């Protein structure tokens, strides 16, 4: 749509848009982004080596005050898709994963509102090292948790939080040898730290 | 007045004339000086058959940029930015004795930038390098596995390496079930 | 230095240099390449999958006429850093390697002298084939 | 050709033709693709793993206004 | 004077106009001939249980491009160049 090509072009010009700079104005104040896990599948727990693997899309949600428009000059046109890669992005990754990969699969489109809030959700494929707990074997119940944290903001620039109290099931396919019991979510500061915050999955 | 435009002033000021390929020092005879430390995050693996071991770590590394200063009192008194690795010169510290995996840090997150030209770049990297297994004692061995960290093409007149601290960093550290870290030093040769 | 970046900018300056041509002068003359192996480890030989492993460093050297500068007119400097990605490389590769990965593993820069000598010493992990002998 | 060169760069100029805007030519419009597969050769099936490869050819099929 | 000087000139001069996207033949009508060949490196593998063949093969093709012509007396008697692939038209085997 030719409206839609002028208003993406519009959006990201870079005359008025560089995604290096935090949409964070009238002072450093702080961006907060809404972080929610939807577990695809649960693709395998090796316990030999100690990593479980997930399936999961890691949606974020934040407000960028410089992708806003007008829907009336737009043909009401009231949302549009913008490639993740050419807007700014809050760096969250999975800190506690072994292989070291941590930023997600695919990098797919962020959905954009006239008021400015975005909308990612990308996949990503994580091996999150988690301990076993070898006592009740085969018997066994595991409790591996993956941790999400910023690589590039601290506390003081960008501020995580829930979404949900749990991670979401919604487009689930069961495993067939792991039977999930519980998913919750935490978020955790430091009481002497003041520029730490991670989200962490049980 | 706003923080993003001075921001914005700030970048288009800092990298108007910026050359990443040459050294950030404003005499010829002066030293890049990098203070080098290392953040265990894990010990993912120690494969005694094919004697190499697999740690994450994080690379931390801070140096000075001349050209990187600006006075914050003429930018909204911002004292510090988040840049990209890849817009600036950076050191590079490889891994001599790697085994099977790279020798650089590829990871390339954003460089922490203050006013002062102070950066600070601490990337993650996964290493397999290689060590000597001694299996004496086994099952009761103790193992002592190297890394060597180095520039590869600049001379210690060019860049110097500084001990950040003598014990590599493990506040973050995932604990194994399998090994425990009886010491964990670096030694500047 | 505003020395070092000025002359490094001249030298890569793509409207002179072109990285994409070979370095040959006085004609149709070819550029003549030194290497050595230095070899850092032996990581393993695997019997069963004929493949050894070796940590070397691929010395390479030659002569590039474009790369080269009066010393006086930049402040007495005799040798510059360049990043090897940006130069003419002869495409050196190991050709009887296993895994299919031919080329060096870093690419770390290239210290070129004034007078237009090029010396690269890459680091390589490499895995090659060779013929086990079980006798 | 020259008229193959010059269509293709008619057509693919990315001042015109932007390749991230969905062809639709009304905000409500929705584009409709044709979808077949053909199975070239079922390579595997693994049990334990629980995993089926093949190998195929999908097509798909589809219009677009601007590369007229 | 120097054969990279007149390199540099033949390569800003073939590449002026050049599309790669373009099938390069002068008349629609032509057909492109592809001359196809196979130099085998070593049989990798032969795997029986999965029943797959891994072979190492250097894939030798030739075909002609009508806009990548040139007369070596103009070009202090360049006759040949190399270039990368991915600035050409290349078949899609
Ligand atoms: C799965 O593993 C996690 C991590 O080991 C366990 O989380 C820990 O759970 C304990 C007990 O609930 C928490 O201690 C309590 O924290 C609350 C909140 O401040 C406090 O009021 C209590 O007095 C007590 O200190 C602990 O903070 C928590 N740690 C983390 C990092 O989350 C979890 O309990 C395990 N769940 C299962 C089902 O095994
Ligand atoms: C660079 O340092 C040397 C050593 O002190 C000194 O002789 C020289 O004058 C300095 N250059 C400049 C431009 O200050
Ligand atoms: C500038 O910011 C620092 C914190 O980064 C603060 O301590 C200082 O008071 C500020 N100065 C002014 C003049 O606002
Ligand atoms: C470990 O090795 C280093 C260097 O090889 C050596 O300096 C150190 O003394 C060794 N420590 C032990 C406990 O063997
Ligand atoms: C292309 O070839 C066809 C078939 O021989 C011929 O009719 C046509 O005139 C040719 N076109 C040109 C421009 O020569
Ligand atoms: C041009 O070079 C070829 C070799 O590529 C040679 O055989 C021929 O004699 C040369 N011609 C001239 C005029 O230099
Ligand atoms: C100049 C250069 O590239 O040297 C590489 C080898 N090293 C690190 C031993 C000096
Ligand atoms: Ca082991
Ligand atoms: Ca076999």
């Amino acid at each position: 749509t030719d409206t839609e090509e002028r208003l993406v072009e519009h959006l990201l010009d870079p005359s008025r848009y560089n995604k290096l700079i935090r949409p964070a104005t009238n002072g450093s104040e702080l961006v907060t982004v809404q972080l929610m896990v939807s577990l695809a599948q649960l693709i395998s727990v090796h316990e030999r080596e100690q990593i479980m693997t997930t399936n999961v899309w890691l949606t974020q949600e934040w407000e960028d005050y410089r992708l806003t428009w007008k829907p009336e000059e737009f043909d009401n046109m009231k949302k549009v898709r913008l490639p993740s890669k050419h807007i700014w992005l809050p760096d969250v990754v999975l800190y506690n994963n072994a292989d070291g990969m941590y930023e997600v699969s695919f990098y797919s489109n962020a959905v954009v509102s006239y008021d400015g809030s975005i909308f990612w959700l990308p996949p990503a494929i994580y091996k999150s090292a988690c301990k076993i707990e070898v006592k009740h074997f085969p018997f066994d119940q595991q409790n591996c948790t993956m941790k999400f944290r910023s690589w590039t903001y601290d506390r003081t620039e960008i501020d995580l939080v829930l979404k949900s109290e749990v991670a979401s099931l919604d487009d689930f396919t069961p495993s067939g040898e792991w039977d999930i019991v519980a998913l919750p979510g935490r978020r955790n500061e430091n009481p002497d730290d003041s520029t730490y915050v991670d989200i962490t999955y049980d | 007045e706003t923080r993003a435009h001075a921001e914005e002033r700030l970048l288009k000021k800092l990298f108007s004339g910026y050359n990443k390929w040459s050294r950030p020092v404003a005499n010829i005879s002066d030293v890049v000086l990098v203070r080098f430390g290392l953040s265990i995050a894990q010990l993912i693996d120690v494969d005694e058959k094919n004697q190499m071991m697999t740690t994450n770590v994080w690379v931390k590394q801070e140096w000075h940029d001349y050209k990187l200063r600006w006075d914050p009192a003429d930018y909204e008194n911002v004292t510090s930015i988040r840049i990209p690795s890849e817009l600036i010169w950076r050191p590079d510290i490889v891994l001599y004795n790697n085994a099977d995996g790279d020798f650089a840090v590829t990871h390339l997150t954003k460089a922490h930038l203050f006013h002062d030209g102070r950066v600070q770049w601490t990337p993650p990297a996964i290493y397999k390098s290689s060590c000597s297994i001694d299996v004496t004692f086994f099952p009761f061995d103790q193992q002592n596995c190297t890394m060597k960290f180095g520039s590869w093409t600049y001379d210690k007149a060019k860049i110097d390496l500084v001990n950040m601290h003598s014990r590599v960093d493990q506040l973050d550290f995932w604990e194994s079930g399998e090994w425990v870290i009886v010491d964990a030093v670096g030694t500047y040769n």
